[PDB]
């Protein structure tokens, strides 16, 4: 009743052969189905019975396995094959796997760091949000820290990363620091140091409140 | 000249535990729900092909057989015979209708532990079987099925049975048959296992008869069933795509009585009664 | 011909009960299984349970086994899902699936139903300018955008210059604050030598509250 899907993430280039696996805690014979999902779109069935292909689905998709061990493979990787795939139990219950994301592999790219001070319109409302932007970088892994007056703070900030772009195949991260009007006025130096694989040393973009 | 008894019989409980152990070896559920516990396991697709089972007596014991043409199953038998093993009994798990059973020697014989009691199940034994074909269309719907039998032949059966009923409950009475009032799908419909699949056939045309060519029964295949071995639910694997056919003989029925008139409805549920209809002439006794 | 139409999105309080419906068409509704699956934003697919309408046989996942209920009205050909004791963790898009061709897989899917659970009431967002500056310019490029803060529930659409500007436009997914309110940001990279001539306006839209806002970003 438990499905393990590995790896969790895989990066490849166009025209490559991708292969993902799927493990079942209990013997479920040949009752496994594979799905394809894209951000915003509903899941589309690809392979059922752990081998039989769906009518309309490209022939470059093939599956195999039986019992507890399965696997999905693609003959050639097309530009529309990049997505998330799931394996599903289908003997009695229909438990899904963790899923696996297929991302595009490219050369390392250094993030363009920019910082935006709180607007006058927000300060009038009673709050103050600082935004740190990391534009176009790779891989997706990156660290962003907030330091107020050289003091590392945590618990008062959140971030979000955009999906992999299609033109340059990079990512962009947005980190927002939110404090009240009073708290924000009790300090002067606001900075967000960034550590990335494409950066030799931690880059820091800062500004003094009232500049 | 000893006393026989089919209701307190020990052999019935003997094979009941045997059939249970048989289903655990061939027809294993994929999900089992019993006593607030969720159990999951392997669920292989094994076809269920019944085979005549001969029950013999252990070392230091013997099986006595009663040879009475009209023995109600309770009382002293004058024609007692000593045998080694019983006749080939085909372990057919079902409800309402008894399949592939043994027929009556002379005429129909209705048996009951207590006719006066409406709670006690009534076991009917025919002296002539009525063939019923339950097939499943080949590769519409995979869970859809149907059964066919002779309408006229089934009419006579009901008529002959109704005669035996009044012959026991008094002549001046009206015998009417009505479908099950309610209950689980297995009880309300004629349920049975064929080709490893569980069939649930609608039995409204068979049990809607009044004193004053063929019959097609619409059936369905389920995966979630109410276990007969014990209390709880079980979920089996998806049905096979191949053709499923099973021609069997109706050799008996299970009736249950409850507008001042005699109304009889299809019974079943306790598979013990199914074994009784075959072991009503046998009993195990220890050799002295 | 064969499609599953679900009910519109809803909003519930932590502790209330929600009930979703799914109308089927193009096949014998009472002769096939109906499945339910939910997906939390950022996470993967999660099976909840199934049902055999004609007899009302159900099977629930171990997680929801205790506060979930699946039914199927064969009179109107509509399946229902009910989850009680709702929490902030139950926020996700719920789907009702089926298998008309009997392949033992979810071949057909509904459009989905977003169920937002939070102690926060429905509220329109507040748009804040992200003015360009020497702290956001790289050589010949400049960085600007808009900040949509404190809104509920989702979703929110954002365009620049009425869809006129698309190049270098990045819109980030929203983030759920501890207050139970959402907040997201959208930025754009443009030539620095065009900041004092070209006008930049972001367009924010919030349907759940009927809130449209057009903000002009200036240095
Ligand atoms: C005594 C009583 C009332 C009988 C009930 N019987 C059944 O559920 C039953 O016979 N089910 C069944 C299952 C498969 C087939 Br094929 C045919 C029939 C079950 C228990 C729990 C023993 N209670
Ligand atoms: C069966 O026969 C015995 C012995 O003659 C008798 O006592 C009993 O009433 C009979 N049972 C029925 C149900 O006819
Ligand atoms: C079966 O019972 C009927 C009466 O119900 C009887 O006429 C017939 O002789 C019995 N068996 C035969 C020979 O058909
Ligand atoms: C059968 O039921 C009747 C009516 O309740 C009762 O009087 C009689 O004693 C019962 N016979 C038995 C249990 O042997
Ligand atoms: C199946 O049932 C029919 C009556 O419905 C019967 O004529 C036939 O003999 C049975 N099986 C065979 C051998 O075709
Ligand atoms: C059995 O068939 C009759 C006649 O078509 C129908 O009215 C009834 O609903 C059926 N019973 C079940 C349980 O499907
Ligand atoms: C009854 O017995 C016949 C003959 O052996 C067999 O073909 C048929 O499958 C049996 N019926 C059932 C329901 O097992
Ligand atoms: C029904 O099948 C049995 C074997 O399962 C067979 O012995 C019997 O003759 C058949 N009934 C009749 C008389 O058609």
């Amino acid at each position: 009743i438990q499905m393990t899907q590995s790896p969790s993430s895989v990066s490849a280039s166009v025209g490559d052969r991708v292969t993902i696996t799927c493990r079942a805690s209990q013997d479920i014979s040949t009752w496994l189905a594979w799905y394809q999902q894209k951000p915003g779109k509903a899941p589309k069935l690809l392979i059922y019975a752990a081998s039989t292909l769906q009518s309309g689905v490209p022939s470059r998709f093939s599956g195999s396995g039986s019992g507890t061990d399965f696997s999905l493979t693609i003959n050639s990787l097309q530009p529309e094959d990049f997505a998330t795939y799931y394996c599903q139990q289908a003997n009695s219950f229909f438990t899904f796997g963790g899923g696996t994301k297929v991302e595009i592999k490219r050369t390392v790219a250094a993030p363009s760091v920019f910082i935006f001070p709180p607007s006058d319109e927000q300060l009038k409302s009673g709050t103050a949000s600082v935004v740190c932007l990391l534009n176009n970088f790779y891989p997706r892994e990156a660290k962003v820290q907030w330091k107020v007056d050289n003091a590392l703070q945590s618990g008062n900030s959140q971030e979000s990363v955009t999906e992999q772009d299609s033109k340059d195949s990079t990512y962009s991260l947005s980190s927002t620091l939110t404090l009240s009007k009073a708290d924000y006025e009790k300090h002067k130096l606001y900075a967000c140091e960034v550590t990335h694989q494409g950066l030799s040393s931690p880059v820091t973009k800062s500004f003094n409140r009232g500049e | 000249t000893e006393n026989f008894n089919m209701w307190k019989n020990n052999m019935v409980e003997q094979m009941h535990e045997d059939i249970i152990s048989l289903w655990d070896q061939s027809l294993k559920p994929c999900v089992k729900l019993t006593g607030g516990s969720v159990i999951t396991q392997a669920c292989p697709k094994v076809s269920f092909e019944p085979i005549p089972i001969h029950y013999c007596a252990p070392a230091g014991f013997a099986i006595l057989k009663c040879n009475d043409k009209k023995f109600n199953g309770t009382g002293p038998c004058t024609n007692v015979s000593t045998v080694q093993c019983t006749h080939g009994i085909r372990p057919v798990v079902s409800t309402q209708l008894l399949l592939n059973g043994s027929l009556a020697e002379e005429e129909i014989v209705i048996r009951s532990e207590n006719f006066t009691n409406n709670a006690k199940t009534i076991i009917v034994q025919l002296n002539e079987s009525v063939v019923i074909n339950c097939t499943r269309p080949n590769n519409g719907d995979i869970r859809q099925a149907h059964c066919n039998l002779s309408k006229t032949q089934w009419e006579n059966t009901l008529e002959q049975i109704a005669i035996k009923l009044k012959e026991q409950f008094g002549n001046n009475k009206t015998i009417i048959f009505n479908p099950s009032s309610g209950g689980d799908p297995e009880i309300v419909t004629h349920s049975f296992n064929c080709g490893g699949e569980f069939f649930y056939c609608n039995s409204t045309q068979l049990f809607t008869w009044n004193d004053t060519r063929n019959i097609t029964l619409p059936c369905r295949i389920k995966q979630i069933i109410n276990m007969w071995q014990e209390v709880g639910k079980a979920m089996y694997a998806p049905p096979i795509r191949g053709q499923i056919r099973c021609s069997s003989n109706i050799t008996g029925l299970l009736l249950t009585r409850d507008n001042g008139t005699e109304i009889f409805r299809p019974g079943g549920g306790d598979m013990r009664d199914n074994w009784r209809s075959e072991l009503y002439k046998y009993k195990v006794v220890k050799i002295e | 011909e064969v499609q599953l139409v679900q009910s519109g999105a809803e909003v519930k309080k932590p502790g209330a009960t929600v009930k979703i419906s799914c109308k089927a068409s193009g096949y014998t509704f009472s002769d096939f299984y109906m499945y339910w699956v939910r997906q939390a934003p950022g996470k993967g697919l999660e099976w909840m349970g199934l049902i055999d309408p004609e007899d009302a046989d159900t099977m629930y996942a171990e997680k929801f086994r205790g506060r979930v209920t699946i039914t199927a009205d064969t009179s109107t050909d509509t399946g229902y899902l009910e989850l009680s004791s709702l929490r902030s963790e139950d926020t996700a898009v719920y789907y009702c699936a089926a298998d008309p061709w009997e392949l033992n897989a979810f071949n057909v899917w509904g459009q989905g139903t977003l169920v937002s659970v939070s102690s926060a009431s429905t509220k329109g967002p507040s748009v804040f300018p992200l003015a360009p500056s020497s702290k956001s310019t790289s050589g010949g490029t400049a960085a600007l955008g808009c900040l949509v803060k404190d809104y509920f529930p989702e979703p929110v659409t954002v365009s620049w210059n009425s869809g006129a500007l698309t190049s270098g436009v990045h819109t980030f997914p929203a983030v759920l604050q501890s207050s139970g309110l959402y907040s997201l940001s959208s930025v754009v990279t443009v030539p620095s030598s065009s900041l004092g001539t070209q006008t930049y306006i972001c367009n924010v839209n919030h349907k759940p509250s009927n809130t449209k806002v057009d903000k002009k970003v200036e240095p």
